[PDB]
């Protein structure tokens, strides 16, 4: 079945994702309110940037328990990352490109950001040429995957993997709860 | 024995230092302590992680700090870029001139070490780097320093008016002369002949600029062995200032 | 022959230790370190800079160590032998200069390194032309495995007493590798 499992799987997920965030260097020198910012917002996306990574099988039939092309856009990001073979380094900038936005609103060390979302390409690239050959066609894969993922809601992913666990409280206040604990 | 109006608020910005030791020491313990059925470290590697602390610690003292908190981020981040190394050393420097003495290091984390059984236990490039430091923490201990003179300098380093870019260069502007000034003052007035000490003190400072780059280049080497730690943030505080 | 050959034996050294010390892989190191390697690997290095400027010599009855001589000979012409052009030169000096086995080293990890990207970069103008890898590749090893038969104690006899008169081969490295500092 669904939901006790695959909830408990993806709220791994999300301890998984929190903890790497944390530790990165780039970030825990951040002050509180910014380090909060990155994460209110980013969390979702890196979420699901995770669980493609560890081959999340999940499949909700359903013979406010549903949306509809939502729950779709899940699944066909997660094949589009699988179809694509994406290396454990490759996902670790890819999250990098994810965290490291300077659009968000809200930020107030955006150059700050710039450079780190500069640094990630940089070392990308260059694991890239490294690799296999070109960086044409594999910079394209890649930010494939990633336009795929901008249309997954944040709303969608709380009450479909979340709710059933968290039940009643805003995914928001957890983010600094978990700023600060386990660790 | 009267000090400024300046200096009398920034020694309100102290970090502590029974505080820090407990916070520091206890999370090394505890990472060696730590059940990894890999990865030693082990001398250098924890050190790495002590020094990293000290950098933390050096983040929050400067956030934590009157002129600092005005200017934001953004500013405040470049500040840090520059003079991360300067600090981490000049700390470690005045921890030499308080609790240094013969031939004899004083750690951040309260433990000591022979200054002999250091130098033969390091390389040779470690060594013309922490005998570059002394050369600089006794040459000054001569010159009667203190808490007082230290914590001016601090500001002094960390709000270095030979920067690039930035809004509030103004307040930089403000803080270099304010403090040049507000340190002038202490020169003579709790102190007995000296004379010339403020441009004494003024003059260590290059002579810290360039124990700086030589520290840097070697951690870069350290780093490149792959002897540098994981997630290390001086590494991470060295490419985003050296490119 | 002797002033003829040792003036350019000279002139290889220093053709030689400039290449190595304006690399900039090279300058990150604490010289100490920088140092263990030129001294060993001078000595070949320098071979493969008179290889390859066909560097001719005879001898007469010099001196009498008699396999030291006839290796050098060996080498050189095992060289020529193989039409070594000039990348593949440059890339057989980089494997000799960065040998992470040498003992007094502090940075094995990093020459290693090196030492693969070495011979990475070699195995793609390998690629690029002259096609069935092993051969080439095991070809150019073998001009390698002959440098191992050199001593650095004859060359030393061989291309410097007649000029330098004692001074010494260690004496004059760390000069070099400050001096063009």
């Amino acid at each position: 079945k669904d939901p006790q499992v695959v909830c408990e799987a993806a709220s791994a997920g999300l301890l998984k994702t929190l903890r790497f965030v944390k530790y990165l260097p780039c970030f825990q020198i951040l002050p509180l309110d910014q380090q909060l910012v990155l994460v209110r917002s980013c969390w979702a996306p890196l979420l699901m940037l995770e669980l493609a990574q560890d081959h999340l099988h999940f499949e909700m039939m359903e013979i406010h328990l549903l949306p509809a092309a939502a729950v779709q856009a899940i699944k066909s990001f997660f094949f589009k990352c699988w179809s694509l073979n994406i290396d454990t380094k490759e996902y670790a900038y890819l999250k990098g490109t994810v965290l490291f936005n300077p659009d968000l609103p809200g930020l107030q060390c955006v150059k700050y950001i710039e450079g780190l979302q500069w640094r990630t390409q940089q070392i990308l690239t260059e694991h890239i040429r490294m690799m296999q050959r070109e960086y044409q066609i594999r910079s394209a894969e890649l930010n494939s995957a990633l336009f795929l993922l901008r249309f997954i809601n944040s709303d969608v992913v709380t009450e479909l993997f979340f709710r059933p666990i968290i039940g009643a409280v805003s995914m928001d206040d957890m983010m600094l709860e978990m700023l600060c604990a386990k660790l | 024995a009267s000090i400024p109006h300046l200096i009398l608020e920034l020694l309100k910005c102290e970090p502590d230092e029974p505080q820090v030791q407990a916070k520091i020491m206890a999370y090394l313990q505890q990472e060696q302590s730590n059940r990894n059925r890999q990865e030693k470290l082990s001398a250098f590697g924890l050190l790495c992680k002590m020094a990293d602390q000290t950098l933390f610690s050096i983040v929050e003292w400067a956030r934590s700090s009157i002129f600092f908190r005005e200017l934001k981020v953004d500013d405040q981040m470049k500040l840090l870029q520059n003079c991360w190394s300067e600090l981490l050393i000049l700390d470690h420097i005045y921890r030499q001139v308080a609790h240094g003495k013969e031939g004899t290091i004083f750690l951040v984390t309260g433990e000591h070490v022979d200054y002999s059984t250091i130098i033969s236990h390091t390389e040779v490039a470690f060594n013309n780097l922490l005998s570059l430091a002394q050369e600089l923490v006794v040459r000054l201990r001569s010159l009667q320093f203190d808490q007082r003179e230290f914590v001016c300098l601090k500001f002094l380093v960390l709000f270095s008016s030979d920067v690039k870019n930035l809004e509030n260069l103004q307040l930089v502007e403000g803080v270099q002369e304010q403090v040049n000034a507000a340190l002038l003052d202490y020169t003579v007035c709790n102190y007995p002949q000296q004379t010339e000490k403020f441009g004494q003190l003024l003059l260590r400072l290059p002579e810290l600029r360039a124990i700086s780059k030589q520290a840097e280049d070697y951690l870069y080497y350290k780093h490149v062995n792959g002897d540098v730690p994981y997630n290390n943030l001086l590494i991470e505080m060295l490419h985003a200032k050296r490119a």
